[PDB]
């Protein structure tokens, strides 16, 4: 006699999952304020240091 | 300044043959790969698209990357199909079956390397590199997974450059395939944060710029594809032709782009009119100017007239005097102020370029800011929360091995994109 | 009628020549009583290769 | 010919002879200092029918040295950070904890306090948030504006000052394209330490269309796409 | 890029005829396996592979095996026309029948055959590259197609694993009936094929009797009839992949866009142009009008009526001379009805598929020729309507055990008939939940 | 002569293993 | 300058055959040994193989050696057979069986006199002597034991020259013996402390190159022996050529060794490509040099990525200006400069030749020391301890007279080579 049990029953029609999830933040303010800390970078290279720079 | 193109699913591979048809005629290369051309102005830029094969064959800096190997025999089998390099041809055994999960996880991590091999190779070729172009659909398998998959990879290799891309994605209207609001939800999370500018196009647009505009009896794939491929190949043409105000594509992001998040555009393309009126109607700046702004001319479902433009950039191909090209954009900013975001002072960026289209005597590419965007976003996520909420196809995702967690992921992070456009929309001076 | 092929758009007008260019289709092999929408595979499956 | 007869056959003279010798010596002992394999030995409980014969087969048979220089060089370029520092890759980031503690929000259909950490890093941001707050906006940000914080990356300046990386690089290596191209290990931009990621290996699948794969338990057995995927498993360090 | 067909008994193995005739006539294989090809290598197609294979003589040899435990059919088949084609170890015959008991052919008689049934599938499958599931026929009413059918799809479930099984089964018909204990042997059936199959497609004779009086013109129908009309559907099914086309559909793309939830697999499946030569003079047979004629009940194969539900996800494959912004007009026309609903989860319900080559025409065929065609499978909850006129029937002839002293003596606990009745009434209960519209927070 | 034997079989079976449909299932 | 080759067991015997092929077609010297070239270029050097009898003709200085006359019987049925000299063929009466103990001291000690009467013969005619080369596999009976018997006795009687080595081991998946791993275990036991400088081959490896580099329907063992012939013919090209940089074994030997026991290195061939592909891609410097570092294009199972580069040493053939050498090697030196071991400020040695490779304008050929090599001999002693721990096979071995010490000795040597390759190959923040 076959008992194996290969597909899962079928959800209820109240089961619903987390959703609508929705974070809560003013977009101008806060990007004025990362733009205002934010650190300048360079693409450029580094300057190489000297060979008589060595201790 | 070279670009490499990505061309990934049926859709990608099917636009990127009509670009390369496009391309190849606008420079006079041969279906054989030879120069045929009748001036220096065309030889002298052709390095940006293509690289020369030994004696006197270009071939096309392009990787096709498919699931199934259908396609690719396909565009073998067309009329330019034969340019394309063999070993730039990828492909898998079985199908993306239409799941974001398995074209992303299982059969994605098999392929990814050999494609990233080979755009490696494209890319390490180059004296200087600019950005690299990639056409996909949002709503497919292999299209939505290993695009997005591959533009990750891209991005952590080459974070200097312009990353591009051309997306189609489901329309409310005409869907081919049930599964469609996952994949386009879970690609747009990707694209959101791995982009630099993107270009979204409905089909639904292409057929009512078909039918209305040109009139077509029959439309098929192929002129939707040749529309997108004629506005691929102008965005490029101040970048390989002379000029006399030359502009460029890191110029258009810095103009475009207010905000890093910010980086979704229209598309449109002026010159299009049917055959039978052509005879009623002669080519100027004027033209141009009123059908680029026609909504009946824009390449998505959202219209300009619920939302306002931040920001727009026009190039112009052809000999025309400048003084035109300044006193409409003028012209048109006073007359509409209300349709400009009023917090910054000036919203058009003009370009004029000296060489046009063979056959045409003028044409113009328009690109576009506008919040309506947030209107398509909405409604697929509207339909996403539909099957959501009852775990409809679920099984097939998790069974790949998702969590539910990943579903609420991208669900916040659309949500967040329409409420950052919408409080940009009404943002005031105060 | 067992043997005659239908008139498409894929197949063109017989009697015209006319014939539109669309995606999706092969290369075709020339033994009569063959359909020409078969697939084709040779150049991205080398049959019978090791 | 061993090393020590060939040596005392040549034709150097005795000093150089005492190095090279040394050297080899030293060389030894350094390889057996070294972390190593055990070697194998057989079993105990073997069975039998391993040490019979048999007669057709019995007839058959016929019975320190290596010192470190770490040179420094003054007014060298900084390349470490106390935020980079701070922080690990294999853990949950700050946004992933945010992500977590709002989905817990939504789901228990009501507000959780957050939990307070007694870490410097965070109180410096905190302070550092605070003052370009007050710069921007008269008010003080109150602790709605304050959870700003989590959701950014902070790093030093040369001079001292505290400030937000826009946009990361990745912890491999990657380009900077200028008027020449260049790789760069690591650059001020990466938020994580710098580390070599690892690569699947190149000859995994049988050389034909057959589908077979090494095995992920040894390195000699195969495997097949049976009830398992063996060719996204391959990935490894060494 | 390649299917096996599995024949069992009576019914499986005259279905068979009919298929591989169509599947032979429409590749242009001629009855003894040859079929000329060109001699240049490189210029040749494969659309024969996803059935044939060819010897190194060239004769074509086709990927099925003919299952049955009377030799009648079985000898049938060695001695007709086909007698060249298949190669004789494919055939494979008992020496006697299941004998209606579905008891029968799982414990005493199936148990003896089974393995070289599984030895032959096995050599088949170690003859492929790119196998992607295994078509099986069989009627449920009988004895040897309930019992082994059941008894196969379990060890094939057990030594395949992943691989898919997809069923076109011949179901008791309403009232229409050939034997007694159809009831018994229907219901033990339905448990092994709820576990063991991934999609379902269900057939009833009544149906195609009364489609074949309407549509067609035929006064006195035979089961050759039957056969032929499904298959023309099973080669509407796998055109997708032997032939070029605009939009192609694999075979898992119907498992992904057809099955919402892993039990709810059963699907009605309907044809369009079904049309005499008399009606093909007055008829236009565009797109739309197809489109329309599919949704008709009076299309459908299987006696349901799908206005008593509500459907979940539609597949239509289109054939032919269509464009695709015919179909999207059509398929907007059908979604703008009110007689056609979708239940409120399942917004975007169709899927759709084009293929360049249309249908083939048999020589003794009653179809008229056409150049264009759609098919559609479709899940609805109307199907569990289906189920509730066999299990009154079981609960009518089980209140006085009517014949149970068979099955018990022939192997079977008593039990078994208690536990596949649960399982139907959870069945029935599974459709009725989850075609439930909405919800509410208490 | 051996040799000449050995190259006359070495040359047919070259000829035979060209086509790989033959070497497959001739 | 001469060399004095090596070819031992079927599998040496037969990738000598395809070398002697190439070097008489490179020199133009005919099947009967007549001169017939058209270049003096050719006849200046042609000592350094071949010597020469009187009346024109050229013999090739090798030795023959095997323990069954099959293999001799059909080299001399093969195409260039005559040339060689009849008294340099040495072959016994029975096979090796497979067997290490038997190939080494039962039937070895009966035939190796004869053949160090042959090689010592050969040897004292050279005007001057360069180093020796052998070919044999590792796996095998008589290749490896009477290969390893005449290196050690060779190394005592010539130890002031070089001892250069080409081996193929075998495969953990594509392997035609079971006692595979004994013979190699003993085998690289006797090479780490007789070789002077070995390169290893996996028949996994030059299958891959065949299948996804040449895309050959039907390969066979010839072409395995061919791009083993192609790199040993280009090692010795600036010994006999002309060039504007030249190099010398022993040159490569000093630049490639940091210490006396890390001498295996892994070798590539860079101008690969199949015949329909070639019309799409022009070779030149910076693509051979990209195939060259490619791990695609390297001859064993091990990954150079696992793994660091102490030295490498890049050969390159034709006319070709020595800037874009010198910048490409230093920007594949800049570009990967992880993957090279930081306490040796620069790892690469070039060198450049003016004749090329018959039938290509330019060739490359690469040689790696890189601690990925480890990996193999991991493998190999992986598949030891699980055969020896059970005493699997070891009354054969036993039977001839080995000591189980001796197994114990070479599994301890190569444990020890392993763990100084580890050492070297992680780094070290501290
Ligand atoms: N459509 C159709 N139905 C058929 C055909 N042959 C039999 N049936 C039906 O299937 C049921 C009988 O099942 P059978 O196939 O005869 O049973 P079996 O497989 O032979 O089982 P045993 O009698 O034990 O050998 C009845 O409802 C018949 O009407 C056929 O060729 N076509
Ligand atoms: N515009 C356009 N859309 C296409 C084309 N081919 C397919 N599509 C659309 O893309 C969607 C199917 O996605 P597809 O490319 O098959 O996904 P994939 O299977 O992952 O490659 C459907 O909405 C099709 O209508 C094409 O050539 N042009
Ligand atoms: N590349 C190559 N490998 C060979 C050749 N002949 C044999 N082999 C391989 O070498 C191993 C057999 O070793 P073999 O040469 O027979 O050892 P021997 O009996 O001592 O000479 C197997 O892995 C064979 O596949 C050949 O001509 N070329
Ligand atoms: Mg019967």
């Amino acid at each position: 006699k076959d008992a194996s049990k290969r597909k899962d029953d079928v959800p209820n029609r109240y089961d619903k999952p987390v959703m609508g999830v929705k974070t809560e933040k003013n977009y101008v303010v806060a990007n004025a304020v990362e733009n205002v800390l934010a650190l300048p970078t360079k693409c450029i290279p580094t300057p190489m240091n000297r060979a008589v720079d060595r201790a | 300044r070279e670009i490499v193109c990505v061309q990934a699913g049926q859709c990608g591979n099917q636009i990127g043959s009509k670009f390369w048809e496009v391309i190849s005629d606008e420079h006079g290369v041969d279906p054989t790969g030879t120069y045929q051309g009748d001036s220096d102005l065309q030889l002298e830029r052709i390095n940006v698209y293509f690289d020369e094969a030994t004696g006197g064959r270009y071939v096309p800096r392009s990787v096709l990357i498919d699931l199934e190997p259908g396609t690719m025999d396909s565009v073998r089998a067309g009329p330019y199909g034969q340019i394309f390099r063999p070993d730039n041809f990828i492909f898998g055994q079985s199908g993306a079956g239409n799941n974001w999960a398995k074209g992303h996880y299982t059969e994605g991590a098999e392929l990814i390397d050999s494609v990233l091999d080979v755009c490696c190779k494209e890319a390490e070729s180059c004296d200087c590199l600019q950005g690299f172009q990639i056409c996909h659909s949002l709503g497919g398998g292999t299209g939505s997974g290993m695009g997005t998959l591959l533009i990750s990879k891209l991005r952590e290799q080459y974070p200097d450059r312009i990353m591009m891309t051309f997306s189609i994605i489901p329309s409310p209207k005409v869907s081919d395939t049930v599964v469609e609001p996952y994949n386009t939800t879970l690609s747009v999370h990707q694209l959101v944060e791995n982009s630099d500018e993107s270009m979204c196009i409905d089909n639904e647009a292409l057929y009512d710029i078909c039918f209305r505009t040109l009139k077509l009896t029959t439309p098929t794939f192929g002129d939707l594809n040749h529309l997108v491929s004629a506005v691929v190949s102008g965005v490029t043409c101040c970048l390989r032709f002379p000029g006399q105000l030359n502009s460029d594509l890191r110029k258009l992001a810095v103009n475009l782009v207010p905000f890093p998040r910010l980086h979704f555009f229209m598309m449109g393309f002026a010159p299009l009119t049917s055959r039978g009126s052509q005879q009623y109607r002669g080519l100027s700046v004027p033209e141009l100017t009123q059908q680029m702004f026609d909504a009946k001319n824009m390449m998505q479902a959202a219209d300009p007239r619920h939302g306002r433009y931040l920001t727009a950039s026009a190039l112009f191909r052809g000999r025309m005097s400048t003084k035109e090209v300044d006193e409409q954009m003028l012209n048109v900013q006073n007359k509409n102020s209300s349709y400009f975001i009023e917090w910054i002072p000036n919203n058009i960026k003009s370009s004029v370029c000296d060489i046009p289209p063979k056959g045409l005597k003028m044409a113009v590419t328009f690109i576009g800011n506008n919040t309506c965007i947030q209107e398509m976003f909405r409604r697929v996520g509207e339909q996403f929360t539909l099957m959501f909420r009852r775990k409809a196809f679920l099984h097939w995702y998790t069974g790949e091995g998702m969590d539910e967690m990943e579903f609420t992921e991208a669900e916040s992070n659309m949500n967040d994109l329409v409420s950052e456009y919408q409080q940009y929309q009404d943002a005031t001076i105060e | 009628y067992l043997s005659d092929e239908p008139i498409t758009l894929y197949t063109g007008n017989p009697e015209t020549g006319c014939t539109m260019t669309v995606h999706g289709k092969t290369p075709v092999e020339p033994v009569e009583g063959r359909s020409r929408f078969g697939r084709h595979t040779y150049f991205t499956e080398r049959k019978y290769c090791l | 010919s061993t090393i020590y007869n060939a040596v005392d056959a040549s034709t150097l003279n005795d000093r150089c002879r005492t190095d090279l010798l040394d050297t080899v010596a030293q060389l030894g002992r350094h390889c057996e200092t070294l972390p190593k394999k055990a070697v194998t030995t057989a079993d105990a409980p073997l069975p039998s029918c391993t040490f019979n014969t048999t007669v057709s087969r019995s007839q058959k048979e016929i019975n320190t040295y290596f010192k470190d220089h770490k040179p420094k060089f003054h007014g060298a370029l900084r390349t470490q950070d106390c935020f980079r520092d701070t922080r690990d890759i294999t853990q949950l980031s700050s946004k992933e904890k945010d992500f977590v503690h709002r989905y817990a929000e939504a789901k228990m259909k009501k507000s959780i306090p957050r939990e307070e950490s007694d870490d410097v890093a965070k109180k410096v941001a905190t302070e550092a948030y605070t003052e370009a707050f007050r710069k921007f906006k008269g008010r003080d940000p109150t602790e709605k504006e304050l959870l700003e914080v989590e959701r950014l990356y902070f790093a030093y300046a040369d001079d001292g000052a505290v400030g937000v990386v826009q946009k990361p690089h990745f912890h491999g290596p990657h380009m900077h394209v200028s008027i020449c191209n260049r790789k760069y290990v690591t650059c001020p931009n990466q938020v994580y330490r710098a580390s070599l990621p690892a690569v699947r290996n190149a000859r995994s699948r049988f050389p034909g269309p057959i589908p077979v794969w090494t095995s992920t338990k040894n390195l000699h057995a195969v495997a097949s796409n049976d009830t398992y995927r063996p060719g996204v498993h391959n990935v490894s360090k060494f | 890029r390649e299917a096996i067909c599995i024949h069992i008994g009576q019914a499986g193995c005259q279905v068979g005829n009919a298929c591989w005739e169509l599947f032979c006539l429409e590749h242009g294989i001629q009855p003894d396996g040859a079929m000329p090809s060109d001699k240049t290598i490189g210029v040749e197609d494969d659309a024969f592979n996803t059935f044939f294979s060819e010897t190194g003589a060239g004769k074509h040899v086709p990927r099925a095996v003919f299952l049955d435990l009377e030799p009648t059919v079985v000898d049938e088949v060695r001695t007709g026309t086909y007698r060249q084609l298949f190669h004789p170890e494919q055939l494979i015959s008992g020496k006697e029948d299941a004998a209606n008991n579905y008891a029968r052919g799982h414990y005493t008689i199936g148990k003896e055959i089974v393995d070289l049934c599984l030895d032959r599938i096995r050599k088949l499958a170690d003859n492929c590259t790119g196998l992607q599931g295994f078509l099986v026929y069989h009627a449920v009413g009988g004895g040897t197609g309930s019992g082994l059918g059941a008894l196969l799809l379990e060890r094939l479930s057990v030594d395949y694993g992943k691989k898919s099984k997809l069923g076109y089964t011949v179901y008791p018909s309403p009232q229409v009936s050939t034997a007694v204990v159809e009831p018994y042997n229907s219901v033990l059936s339905t448990h092994s094929l709820l576990e063991h199959t991934d999609v379902a497609a269900m057939l009833d004779n009544e149906a195609i009797y009364d489609l074949t009086r309407r549509n067609l013109d035929i006064e006195r129908p035979t089961y050759t009839n039957l056969n032929r009309l499904i298959g023309q559907v099973v080669s509407s099914l796998t055109a997708s992949l032997r032939f070029d086309g605009a939009l192609n559909v694999d075979l898992t793309e119907f498992q992904t866009n057809l099955v919402p939830y892993p039990r709810i697999h059963f699907v009605l499946t309907s044809y369009a142009p079904v049309i005499s030569a008399e009606k093909a003079y007055h008829e236009q047979l565009s797109v739309s009008e197809i489109s329309n004629a599919v949704f008709e009940p009076a299309s459908m194969m299987t006696k349901c009526d799908p206005r008593h539900g509500k459907y979940m996800a539609c597949c239509l494959m289109y054939r032919g001379d269509v464009v695709p912004k015919d179909v999207n007009a059509a398929v907007a026309t059908i979604k703008t009805k009110r007689t056609i609903q979708f239940v409120d989860w399942s917004p975007t319900g169709f899927k759709c598929g084009i293929n360049y080559q249309p249908p083939t025409v048999v020589p003794g065929g009653d179809l008229a020729k056409v150049q264009r065609a759609v098919c559609m499978i479709a899940n609805s909850t109307a199907i569990a309507e289906v189920f509730a006129r066999i299990d009154h029937k079981f609960d009518l002839m089980y209140s006085k055990r009517a014949f149970v002293h068979w099955y018990v003596g022939e192997g079977m606990e008593e039990g078994e008939f208690s536990e596949a009745r649960e399982d139907l009434a959870a069945l029935e209960k599974d459709y009725e939940e989850v075609g439930a519209e909405s919800a509410d927070m208490d | 002569t051996t040799r000449e034997k050995k190259r006359l079989f070495m040359m047919q079976r070259a000829e035979r293993l060209k086509d790989p449909k033959m070497r497959h299932m001739g």
